[PDB]
DNA sequence: CCCCCCCCCCACCCCCCCCCCCCCCCCCCCCCC
DNA sequence: GGGGGGGGGGGGGGGGGGGGGTTTTTGGGGGGGGGG
């Protein structure tokens, strides 16, 4: 066969303890999950991210 | 055992793919070798099942037409030898350089020298079975053939672009071979070769050689795009033949391939390393074309005697009556002869008409059907149609910094047709705009230093409410409607639509409009074939000719037939067009102009041309009559009406 | 019709798409405005020729029109086209007041 | 030429195509004539390859997957061909296509190794060369769990039927063959990234060392999947088995398959010594620990605050320094200054074998799941309960003749092969009473005594620094042995005057070399020198004449120098090291020897709060040494305030005076 | 190289000294008869120099920006030993082409054109100042003053990049007062309206022209070109550059004010044909005749656009006031009553005009507007259809419809003859004489 | 209440940097005391 | 058996070369307000 690549896994956390607003946001949590909420005020195109 | 570098496999072998990935596999080169036997002996032995070679036929024809493109369907390719059909949708960019070279070997078989006609030959790849909207990219696409539809939103300028192209080093032997330029990214040379070293390069005066380029901006087509969302949009990039096959505000479906590459204007102002993406057309499409057979039957259908009334008939064939509104149509949709007198004096061939009646009376309907039917519409209603948006507008160009025209609607369908629907309820200063196109063909623009005049070579159907939302046939036509002479005498067709009770002719029509809507409920050898048979078993229920052999046989009829005027019963159209004029000095008639003579004539010609007759004869001149006149009659008041129309009966009721 | 170049603004009628559109007030909208959706009320439609931008878009849209009638107080001697400010190119389009 | 290249490729090609392909009648199906093309392979590795030293066609094959998408379906299919009719009995041609097969993946497998004799081609090749032989790893591994293994030993329990009496030369080779597929499939581990140094770094180094094609995962190359595949392939039993009907031809492969699964796996990984969340929560804490010492050296407020800090010294001049927590504490003031210097000491430099224990990172542990450790634990436990003493006689057997020409690779893994199982059992029998010494007694036996002694010896002399550190190692591991037997009590006083004067010289000199080596090196001469000094004092010719040839400052600097690195050693490491300088300083008390200033620099370092654990046994064993260490130090000065300058420096080996710095009278 | 380039100019002036027809030396004579009049090009048709040996035809198609030089410093040679005495100076001769070779439309030239001599036809829509090349630069380095000097041909140059024997980086400079300099003009080009494609918008080209070509045409004149359809590297694809024609010849259909306002061109045959017109009793008759002839009657009408043409005299007094000579006529009425048409026929007519319709015009887009150049990021004044129009007619179908304040900018250009604007900083009052 | 108007908003030297070359310094090995 | 000297490698510094560095007018659409 041709080899049919590696397979990348997306670990899609959800149902976190709390949300925090846009206004919530402080840099100690850098690196930190959070859940965010907002209004999506405008989007970008699907584009192709070089990964590896 | 075997000469390595005419060393070949089996077709078994080639589904036996055993490199890496596609297109080390496409590059070996004996299986390479073998791929360039397969797709010749595909475009060699491939048949029709008549058992001609299709593409014996097609590339008899490229060298008939002198043409750099040799169209070949995908699904040919997945009937036969199918691994190379997925090799072609897997890695494109490969197989169709190996293809293209086996295309030119095949044609110079078939054409000896025609390397001296063109170089080289691209295979349009046609009926690729699988298809993407704009919003449907991803990166699993990337590099693959895609096929995509959109209305082309940005058309730039048509560009040489270097093809094969040398450089000069500036240091130690200059000349370096022959790179090949792609559609992304700029020749990079990081050291020369001949001194494997760094330096500055310039491209080499020696030899290099062009192609034609043009970037297309494609767009979500508005409608698909679903409501709320932004339209998605991408790059599109036509290459050689492919530049100019399409105009701005045009709908294509496109196929090509999706390629990507580093940018760092995208890169720098995102923060990712995310890159820049294009479609490279293989194929554009916009239907109306025909074959041999085809027309040939055009010219079988034309000579049957009930010909003209067949088409009438068949004009929305799902509207109930309304025959003298069919009639216009039709005699709008062919059009006249344009005419133009040593260069000094030019006429107009369009006819223009408008439906002017009563609510619930299918003139909307019947306008949606034209823009369905006729090989170049386009549609717009009342206050959504601006001044500039029918005409043309200036604009500062975004990327040039100065000013440029942008056609408007009667620009789109130049040589067709455009539909006002809701006419009376346009502003006047909009209306007003459409005199010049109407009548004298043209538009003149002369605003921000432009000056210029465009063709807008239209036929207007517009359809209307009189006043107050009904008509009154106790009132003249000029009391009826608030529309001026001027633009009343440009609509040299009138039908007026009233919406009366009258018990029996309900009875049908309310019986034709429930069989209407069952006939036309979703619910009611393959299955695809079968159900666009049943399609058919529906259609000729109701349409004299097929609707699909309807729409080639009106572009053929506009196209090849220009019916001369002989014979002319010039006494007859100066006794009509008189007795016209004298009646019509009634203060709110329909005002009687010259270019309602001129109209009896442009109806005739469309009569000729309907039966695709050179020449007008009586029985078009007299059906052409009978319509001017009992449209000039059925907009009188009832008063008066019975009186004229007796009056008048001497002209048309001899017919 | 707006900039961002030029593009088209969905309006009501073309969010309602596929879908339900209710209008309070109705008789308050000038004729003017009432006309404009003659298109979307049955030909399912939105047609447009601005600014050198062209197109079709699609408003399958079940309209709710809330109206009063003229002078709000209902006039029961009258017709329901004498209690209204609206002809019968917009009447006909309802299915039933 | 390239065009030579391009033909071969070409020619590999057009054979791929001929090994045969799949059936759509999906079946995979041999091509005609396949025995002669897998013949014409084979022919084509031993033609150019070998004969011409160029590795060109071993590149090919993997170019076109000959070994993936032929090969494995064959030897799988033949398999399932065989084993079906094993429940139910032209096999006698298609057993040959399957030995082709094997003997194909043996030589696709083949250890590769490059060293200067190795062909500029070879050596330019062996990169990505490396990395194909990691694919085949991972496909031999998972394709259908690896049922090529169950058809490898079908090919071995095919000449292992015959007797020991009827096995010809071929049969012989047949099974050696078998073997060094095993050995082959254990072996393959990624390559080094071999940088050219002809141009000078960049100002950003080396991007990464990963040298895994895109399809391969580390994973996927572990321990984990070679003890799955194999426990699920039953080649445990296999080997278990073969090891038991040895009653010789055979016995170095299957040595170098137990040096193989041993080489880099820790013994005391396989002992326990919500579990795995609750010790997540203990190195949690562990690094909260380091959380709550940075922040103390962490700046309160923003890093543009600024306050400009002045250590005036104890004379009249004035430095400089910004550190706004420094302004209260001088201790961060004075090592601020000392890190600010622009300047370092330049720094100094320092292949035919594996990665092993011999070089790996010191604390580099393989991470086991639960169930492949009890498979290996349980394979290795029945192994030392049937195999170890046989294999290990059978070998040293051999191995005492043709010392000579024994290779360096042959001599690493017979060290290396003998110390891991020595340890284990040692281990094992340490945590299970129902484990016994004697199951490992062969180690013990005088020749091989003799051979350890003779390889250590040689090394040494012939300075071959591996197999020098490997045989230290080995050394270790039978001091340790040889104390155990010796509480459980002959052989221990036999050893304890064997090892008398020259390899009492010898072993006194290995650490006083090792501090110009590996930190690994400097470890195990530091556990030879406990497991050493250790056993002669539970001998105790004289215990001061041998001790005294240790107590000397080439010693103390392998141990200061090995001790530089006490963050990433072990805390029992540092008792060792601290026992040792328990002995030498408080009860040898040639204490001077100690009083120098990388120590007082290392001691502080390592008792700071960014050092050593608070909770430690070796932090308290620092504590404790240090509040005697620093008592006598001050004695001393006290007593001489010409050490005060002395502390600088090496003490002075003109002994008219160096007696009396080392005494003061 | 040099010698075959030798040889090439040989042959060229071969060309121009062998060359003979009905025992005239067309090309000696019409090159001394130029050289008379102090204008220093010669006009080439190519049917002869086919017709003389087409090996040199065959040279010049195949490369015609390296052979066109060579034959222009041919022209020189002969022009000095026809005009200057041998053993007792002249610029270099530009060469004119003229070809009857099969026209390529303008939107079907292409990368198969390039560097080929193109002839093609259109609209110029614009023409640009005259710019100055160079034809010689005289040369010195920075630093050591090595003096040197290049030649120049402009059919696609730069300085050396170090110098000809330390002088630094990027060593050269030119002198300004021995280089020698040409007038080069911009012309852009539109396409013939009657061969757009359908619902195509009008294309257009820029092209380029030199040393007498320049002034030659004006905006709004039908012409003819013949050039080499040639390419050049702009500022702004990838690996894309802009087209352009490098014109050889320019032929308009008929010459009118291009560079003259009081000058004229008429021939000797047209003005005694025009001579004898003038004294014909019923010239009036015919010129109503000629005027529209397929449209019927209104003949009052017809005998105004004659007058409304032909225009009175324009008059200045000592006074300083002007008097307004051309003639404003209004048709108002009925509708298909053949205003338009009759509109279209002036405008046809007319030997300058502009068409327009009063809803598709503006107040600026018809006398004058203010633009902004983009990179000078400054202001300056485009003409719209009056100025346009000037010296002859503005035809403004629709004109109720035009909207009351873009009317009521024309009064002034319509009665005054003038244009006064005054905006961002522009102050001036243009000519309108229409 | 309807239509038209009109108002608004919008489009050549100098510094940083990188590469190359040469010399010096530091370590290791071998010889001499 | 240790110290000095010679020789080789590796690192650092210095020099040289190279490349980069907003209001004003015109047109269009949409919204708001005023007059018949
Ligand atoms: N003769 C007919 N046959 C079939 N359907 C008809 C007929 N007359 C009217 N209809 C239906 O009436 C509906 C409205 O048609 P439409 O084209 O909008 O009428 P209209 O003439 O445009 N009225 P209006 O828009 O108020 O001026 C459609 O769904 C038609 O199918
Ligand atoms: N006297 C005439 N002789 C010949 N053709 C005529 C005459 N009068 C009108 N026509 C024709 O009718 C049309 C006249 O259109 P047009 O020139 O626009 O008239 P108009 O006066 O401009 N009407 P309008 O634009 O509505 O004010 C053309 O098709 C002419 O061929
Ligand atoms: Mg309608
Ligand atoms: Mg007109
Ligand atoms: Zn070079
Ligand atoms: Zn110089």
């Amino acid at each position: 066969s041709p080899e049919q690549t590696e397979r990348v896994f997306q670990i899609s956390f959800f149902n976190l303890p709390t949300v925090h607003r846009i206004r919530d946001i402080r840099s100690e949590k850098i690196g930190s999950l959070l859940s965010i909420s907002g209004t999506v005020t405008r989007t970008s195109e699907v584009r192709p991210e070089l990964y590896k | 055992d075997i000469d390595p570098l005419r060393e070949e496999l089996t077709l078994e072998s080639l589904s036996n793919v055993k490199a890496n990935s596609y297109s080390e596999w496409i590059t070996q080169p004996n299986v390479s070798r073998t791929i360039a036997r397969e797709l010749k002996s595909f475009l060699l032995e491939y048949t029709d099942e008549t058992g001609r070679s299709v593409y014996g036929a097609r590339i008899r024809t490229l060298g008939e037409m002198n043409s750099e493109s040799l169209e070949v369907n995908y699904r040919h390719l997945a009937e036969s030898k199918a691994i190379l059909a997925l090799f072609l949708a897997k890695c494109p960019e490969e197989m169709l350089k190996i293809f293209d070279l086996v295309a030119m070997e095949a044609t110079e078989l078939h054409y000896p020298d025609y390397a001296r006609i063109h170089s080289e030959i691209h295979v349009r790849i046609s009926d690729f079975p699988t298809i993407y909207s704009l919003r449907e990219l991803r990166e699993s696409n990337l590099s693959s053939l895609v096929r995509v539809t959109g209305v082309v939103t940005r058309r730039t300028g048509v560009f040489p672009q270097l093809k094969y192209v040398k450089f000069n080093c500036l240091k130690c032997g200059s000349i370096l071979g022959p790179f090949f330029q792609d559609s992304n990214e700029e020749i990079r040379i990081s050291f020369c070769t001949n001194c494997k070293s760094k330096g500055p390069f310039r491209v080499n005066g020696e030899k290099t050689v062009y192609r034609n380029y043009q970037r297309v901006t494609l767009q979500e087509a508005p409608g698909t795009v679903p409501p709320g969302r932004l339209p998605r949009h991408r790059e599109v990039i036509l290459l050689a033949d492919l530049v100019d096959v399409s105009k701005p505000g045009e709908e294509v479906e496109v196929t090509g391939i999706y390629k990507n590459n580093y940018d760092g204007n995208l890169n720098a102002k995102n923060g990712f390393p995310v890159f820049a993406t294009i479609i490279e057309a293989n194929s554009i499409k916009r239907v109306f074309s025909w074959t041999e057979e085809e027309e040939r039957e055009f010219r079988k259908i034309s000579r049957d005697r009930g010909i003209i009334d067949k088409i009438i008939s068949s004009m929305a064939p799902s509207i109930y009556g309304h025959r003298d509104i069919k009639t216009a149509v039709a005699c709008s949709l062919f059009g006249g002869v344009p005419k133009n007198v040593n260069g000094k004096h030019s006429i107009r061939g369009d006819i223009n008409v408008l439906l002017l009646g009563d609510p619930g009376t299918a003139k909307s309907q019947i306008l949606k059907y034209v823009e369905k039917t006729a090989h170049r519409a386009v549609f717009a209603t009342g206050q959504g149609a601006s001044a500039v948006g029918l005409t043309a507008s200036v604009r500062k160009d975004p990327i040039t910094k100065e000013w440029t025209l942008e056609g408007g609607a009667l620009v789109l369908a130049d040589k067709g047709v455009c539909l006002i629907d809701e006419f009376d309820k346009m502003n006047d200063q909009d209306r007003t705009s459409i005199h010049e196109a109407m009548e004298q063909q043209s538009i003149s623009i002369s605003k921000a230093g432009i000056v210029t005049t465009l063709q807008a070579r239209c036929s207007i159907i517009a359809a209307a409410n009189p006043n107050g939302g009904r008509y009154n046939s106790t009132l003249p036509l000029a009391q009826n409607v608030s529309l001026t002479e001027p633009i009343l005498s440009r609509f040299d067709i009138l039908c007026v639509v009233r919406d009366l009770v009258d018990e029996e002719a309900d009875e049908r029509l309310a019986t034709f409009v429930v069989d209407s809507h069952v006939r036309s409920h979703p619910e009611n050898l393959n299955a695809r074939q079968r159900r666009l048979q049943r399609q058919r078993k529906k259609e000729e229920e109701i349409s004299p000719i097929p609707q699909e052999l309807l729409m080639k046989y009106i572009h053929y009829a506009r196209t090849k037939i220009y019916p001369k005027l002989h014979q002319m019963d010039m006494d007859k159209v100066s006794r009509v067009y008189a007795d016209l004029r004298r009646e019509s000095i009634s203060t709110g008639s329909f005002p009687i102009t010259v270019r309602h003579l001129e109209s009896i004539l442009r109806i005739a010609e469309s009569f000729a041309k309907m039966r695709l007759s050179e020449f007008v004869s009586s029985y078009d001149l007299d059906r052409a009559i009978k319509v001017v006149v009992d449209s000039f009659v059925d907009a009188q008041k009832v008063s008066v009406r019975r009186q004229l129309r007796r009056s008048f009966a001497i002209y048309t009721l001899g017919h | 019709v707006v900039r961002d170049d030029y593009t088209i603004e969905a309006g009501a009628l073309m969010l309602a798409d596929n879908g339900i559109c209710c209008i309070d007030e109705f008789d308050k909208m000038d004729i003017s405005d009432q006309v404009a959706i003659h298109e979307a009320m049955e030909q399912q439609t939105i047609s447009i020729a601005k600014a050198g931008i062209h197109a079709t878009l699609n408003a399958r849209t079940s309209i709710l029109a809330a109206a009063n009638p003229v002078g709000g107080r209902y006039n029961r001697k009258l017709s329901l086209r004498g209690n209204l400010n609206m002809t019968a190119p917009i009447m006909s389009r309802f299915d039933l007041f | 030429a390239d065009f030579s290249l391009t033909v071969l490729r070409a020619r590999i090609a057009l054979l791929a195509t001929a090994i045969g392909g799949p059936d759509y009648t999906p079946p995979y199906k041999l091509g005609d004539d396949c025995l002669a093309c897998l013949k014409d392979l084979k022919r084509w590795f031993k033609l150019v390859d070998d004969q011409q030293k160029r590795w060109d066609v071993a590149m090919a094959v993997a170019e076109y997957r000959i070994l993936t998408d032929d090969l494995l379906p064959i030897l799988i299919d033949w398999e399932n061909k065989c084993s079906l009719a094993a429940k139910l009995a032209n096999k006698a041609y298609y057993d040959k296509i399957a030995l082709n097969c094997l003997q194909l993946l043996v030589l696709m497998t083949w250890p590769l190794i490059v060293t200067e004799q190795s062909s500029s081609n070879q050596i330019t090749l062996y990169g990505e060369l490396k990395k194909h032989q990691l694919v085949y790893k991972k496909t031999i591994l998972s394709m259908e769990s690896g049922k090529v293994l169950r058809a490898a030993i079908r090919l071995a329990l095919d000449v292992i039927k015959i007797d020991r009496l009827s096995r010809t030369p071929r049969d012989n080779m047949v099974l050696k063959l078998v073997l060094n597929f095993f050995r082959n499939v254990i072996a393959i581990e990624p390559g080094e990234f071999t940088i050219n140094t002809k141009k000078s770094m960049p100002k950003k180094g080396i991007t990464s060392i990963d040298t895994l094609p895109p399809n391969v995962s580390m994973d996927d190359i572990s321990l984990n999947t070679v003890i799955s595949s194999f426990h699920k392939n039953k080649v445990f039993g296999f080997l278990l088995t073969l090891t038991s009907s040895l009653s010789d031809f055979i016995n170095i492969p299957l040595l170098e398959i137990m040096f193989y699964f041993t080489k880099d796996v820790n013994q005391e990984l396989l002992f326990p010594r919500t579990s795995a969340g609750f010790e997540l929560s203990k190195l949690l804490q562990k690094e909260h620990q380091m959380r709550k010492n940075v922040i103390k050296h962490t700046s309160a407020r923003h890093s543009r605050f600024g306050g400009l800090l002045s250590i005036q010294t104890p004379d009249k001049t004035r430095l400089t320094v910004s550190g706004s927590q420094a302004l209260v504490d001088e201790k961060i003031a004075l090592q601020k200054l000392d890190d600010s210097k622009k300047w370092n000491k330049r720094i100094i430099k320092k292949e035919g074998l594996p990665n092993s224990l011999l070089n790996s990172q010191t604390g580099k542990a393989i991470f086991f799941t639960e169930s492949n450790g009890k498979h290996f634990k349980e394979f290795i436990n029945n192994f030392i309960d049937s195999g170890f003493n046989i294999l290990l006689h059978s070998v040293t057997n051999y191995f005492t003749t043709e010392q000579d020409r024994m290779v360096t690779l042959e001599q690493v893994e017979y060290l290396l092969f003998f110390a891991w199982f020595v340890k284990y059992q040692l281990l094992r029998s340490k945590i299970d009473n129902s484990a016994d010494i004697k199951q490992v007694s062969e180690a013990l036996k005088e020749v091989t005594f003799i051979l350890v002694s003779s390889l250590l010896r040689s090394a040494y002399d012939l300075k071959n620094w591996t197999v020098t550190h490997a045989g230290m190692i080995a050394f270790n591991e039978l001091l340790n042995l040889v104390s155990r037997t010796k509480a459980a009590q002959d052989i221990e006083f036999i050893v304890s005057r064997l090892f008398s004067d020259e390899r009492i010289q010898l072993l006194s000199n290995l650490p006083k070399i090792g501090s110009k080596y590996s930190l690994q090196f400097m470890k195990s001469c530091i556990e030879l020198t406990h497991s050493v000094l250790k056993v002669l004092e539970q001998y105790s010719v004289n215990f001061q004449k041998v001790q005294a040839n240790y107590m000397t400052e080439p010693v103390i600097e392998t141990y200061i120098n090995f001790l530089e690195r006490f963050r990433e050693l072990e805390d029992d490491s540092i008792k060792k090291v601290f026992s040792f300088f328990h002995r030498v300083f408080v009860q040898a008390k040639e204490q001077a020897l100690l009083f120098r200033f990388d120590l007082i620099i290392l001691l502080r370092e390592m008792l700071s709060p960014d050092g050593l654990d608070r909770m430690s046994r070796s932090r308290k064993y620092v504590s404790q040494f240090s509040d005697y260490f620093l008592a006598r130090l001050k004695k001393r000065l006290k007593k001489s305030p010409a050490w005060f300058v002395g502390l600088l420096f090496p003490p002075l080996h003109n002994s008219e005076v160096g007696f009396y710095q080392r005494y003061g009278e | 190289n040099d010698d075959d380039n030798t040889e090439i100019i040989k042959s060229f002036k071969n060309f121009i000294l062998e060359f003979r027809l009905d025992s005239q030396f067309i090309y000696r004579d019409q090159l001394r008869n130029n050289i008379l009049v102090k204008n220093y090009s010669l006009t080439v048709n190519m049917e002869h120099l086919i017709g003389y040996n087409e090996d040199i035809y065959k040279k010049l198609s195949d490369e015609p920006s390296d052979i066109i030089p060579l034959f222009e410093t041919a022209i020189t040679q002969v022009a000095k030993r026809i005009s200057i005495l041998s053993r007792a100076s002249l610029p270099t001769f530009q060469l004119i082409l003229n070809s009857n070779a099969n026209q390529i439309p303008l939107r079907d030239l292409d990368s198969e054109h390039v560097s080929k001599i193109v002839r093609l036809s259109g609209i110029i829509i614009s023409t640009s100042v005259l710019s100055s090349r160079a034809t010689y630069l005289s040369i010195m380095c920075r630093n050591c003053r090595h003096t040197t000097s290049i030649t120049i041909n402009n059919f696609n140059v730069s300085l050396p990049r170090s110098c000809l024997s330390n002088c630094g980086p990027d060593p050269y400079i030119i002198i300004h007062e021995s280089s020698k300099f040409i007038d080069q003009q911009f012309l852009k080009l539109q396409e013939i309206p009657e061969l757009v494609p359908v619902g195509e918008m009008p294309r257009n080209l820029t092209m380029t022209c030199d040393r007498y070509l320049t002034n030659k045409v004006i905006p709004g004149t039908r012409v003819t070109i013949v050039g080499i359809y040639s390419i050049y590297n702009s500022k702004n694809g990838v690996a894309i550059r802009t087209p352009y024609i490098k014109i050889l010849g320019i032929q308009s259909d008929v010459e009118t004010s291009s560079i003259w306002n009081s000058v004229t061109m008429f021939t000797e045959e047209e003005e005694e044909e025009f001579l004898q017109l003038s004294r014909n009793p019923k010239l009036y008759e015919i010129l109503t005749n000629s005027i529209a002839p397929s449209i019927f009657g209104n003949e009052d009408i017809k005998k105004a656009i004659v007058c409304l043409l032909m225009g009175g005299s324009k008059k200045i007094l000592p006074d300083g006031m002007r008097l307004r000579g051309d003639i404003n006529v209004l048709l108002l009425g009925d509708p298909g009553t053949a205003k338009s048409q009759l509109l279209k026929f002036v405008e046809k007519v007319s030997p300058i005009a502009v068409y327009t319709s009063g809803k598709g015009s503006s107040a600026a887009g018809l006398t004058a507007s203010v633009q902004r150049d983009p990179m000078t990021r400054e202001f300056y004044l485009e003409g719209g259809a009056m100025v346009l129009a000037d010296g002859g007619v503005v035809c403004i179908d629709e004109f109720d419809k035009m909207r009351d304040e873009d009317r009521v900018a024309i009064h002034e250009a319509m009665e005054q003859q003038t244009i006064s604007i005054a905006k961002a900083g522009i102050t001036t009052v243009l000519n309108s004489r229409t």
